């Protein structure tokens, strides 16, 4: 079925374009970023679980040093202090007032460093050579194509 | 606000014509 | 070989031309993914949390925001020998059937796509208007093409950017029931 | 009493994550907002 | 029932718009933010407890 | 155009639309016609821009409209949510049970 | 097919047109949520 | 390194947690954390 003029009525716009194996290659800006961008996302998500699914800081007792008054330790601002069982038939109870607390969540240095770097590496390739304002828009290479 | 300043005339203009009224300006 | 079966010569230049809309169009439509959708790929409904720092859009939006305020149209100067007022006629109408919203849009989409995936495109078509025709009871119009990397494939071995040296350019349409209905109405089909 | 109940602390995790969480937000919280009086970050919006 | 002129009397305003699976896609600015914004809120709330 | 586009209705229909366009990405308003006997734009008639809330979910026009202004569509079905009295005042206008 | 039942041609172009006011309108009206309302979703009280 | 690497968690003996490994699962249910003091056949040495 004969259509009008003497060209294919389809003009194509490209970003970065060329040939390699003699195979056609092109790409938008996004391509280079996908790699670190997920990292970002990931470390993100990982750290999200860290704050969520992780025990909070609370003392380690023996049922025997608290026993009798686990009531003050529930959150009560009722009491002037906190008591501990000194004694225990069958020994000389050793209640060394809870020198042990569950350590806090921390976000590993690794996840800390990697996130920062991951996002740095991104905005690196996140510029087509963006020039000063009002000039050589980083996209002259794009306007022309 | 000024949007409501307007609905304060759509309400005023359309009010004077009922009560206050009393004008009319012919030419020759 | 000699096998002048028409749909065989044609389907065997598309099938020959999509082995490339393979290796490349595979990457291309997927940028259209890390962007216009989640940057997570291949797993659905999983049990662990999945979130979005999502840095890239801001630069995308930037660039677009830049290209939008630098329209750039056509010009049609005369020529070295042509009399001065040779184009005006022409342009006079290019500017006419290029005012409508369709023309402006077809481009922006194309550009939007060009930025994120690297490609983009739009087409030109013709039909009749009886009221307010550009000319000859006819007008021309620029139509849009979504997902051009995967909807347009023209490997005729076109060795340059404007596919001006190609001979295929096979396009494909995805459409609803009613659309196919309204289409088979236009082009007279079963 | 050499032993006192240790204070509340807000884990480093919650500290780091909040900061980052809010950073990542205002990141994408710009359409490319340009200098005042110019290229309002929303030219891409005015035109559409 | 014949209404007036020769168009659908409904003009639509969009933010970011385009097609993908050949499915329609658009969005306001808010979309990208929802993800970290809850985190904010959350950590907030957690620390509140 | 400047005449029946002065009223508050015209200004509003847009801002809502824009407000919505920003947050969700969409928005819309409609145009309608009826008669005014006192101070008509023309022909004892006027035109007016009405508002559309929650346009993403109140307006749906998949006719396969392949562009932004849905100028190439053929459906644009809209839906209304309204109180009892409104349906009453509506079935009054369009003559319904 | 040929089924010129009027409310069937019409309800079968809306029903055909809302399978998309699905996948998308689902996200869209919900931004109108994280904003014009609480950013918490799906649990009450 | 960030991916394939164990995360920070305590080293116990099955015997100092035994009976209540339930508080240590992530529960913010409990006011504290308990540990078995004793063990027939010695003087359990649970150094928290």
């Amino acid at each position: 079925q004969l259509i009008a003029g003497e060209h294919i009525p389809i003009v194509p716009v490209f970003g970065e374009w060329g040939f390699v194996e003699d195979k056609e290659v092109y790409e938008g800006v996004v391509r280079l970023t996908k790699d670190g961008q997920r990292l970002r996302n990931m470390i993100m998500s990982f750290n999200a679980d860290i704050v969520a699914r992780t025990p909070k800081k609370k003392p380690f007792f023996w049922p025997e040093q608290i026993a009798g008054f686990e009531h003050m330790y529930d959150g009560n601002d009722d009491y002037p202090y906190y008591l501990l069982n000194r004694t225990d038939e069958n020994s000389g109870d050793l209640p060394t007032q809870p020198l042990a607390y569950y350590e806090n969540p921390e976000v590993p240095q690794a996840n800390a460093y990697m996130l920062e770097a991951a996002t740095s590496a991104v905005k690196e390739v996140a510029t087509l050579g963006v020039d000063t304002e009002a000039v050589n828009g980083g996209q002259v290479a794009f306007d022309t194509v | 606000n000024q949007l409501n300043m307007r609905a304060d005339l759509e309400t005023y203009v359309f009010q004077d014509n009922l009560a206050t009224a009393m004008r009319r300006d012919g030419e020759i | 070989e000699n096998r002048l079966e028409s749909i065989l010569s044609r389907f065997d230049a598309d099938w020959t031309a999509s082995d490339e809309a393979r290796r490349e169009a595979k990457n291309d439509l997927f940028f259209s993914r890390v962007s216009q959708w989640d940057d997570w790929l291949s797993q659905y409904t999983t049990l662990q949390y999945r979130g979005q720092f999502d840095v890239v859009r801001p630069v995308v939006r930037k660039l677009v925001s830049e290209m939008r305020q630098n329209p750039i149209d056509v010009l049609y100067r005369p020529k070295d020998g042509a009399r001065p007022d040779a184009a005006d006629v022409l342009m006079g109408m290019y500017r006419t059937d290029m005012r409508h919203n369709t023309a402006k849009i077809a481009v922006n989409i194309a550009v939007r796509e060009q930025i994120e995936a690297g490609v983009g495109a739009w087409r030109l078509v013709t039909d009749y208007e009886d009221q307010s025709p550009t000319s000859n009871n006819q007008v021309i119009r620029r139509e849009p093409i979504h997902s051009a990397c995967s909807h347009v494939i023209w490997d005729s071995n076109s060795k340059l950017m404007d596919k001006s040296d190609a001979r295929h350019c096979t396009v494909i349409h995805s459409m609803s029931q009613n659309g196919w209905e309204d289409f088979a109405e236009k082009y007279d089909l079963d």
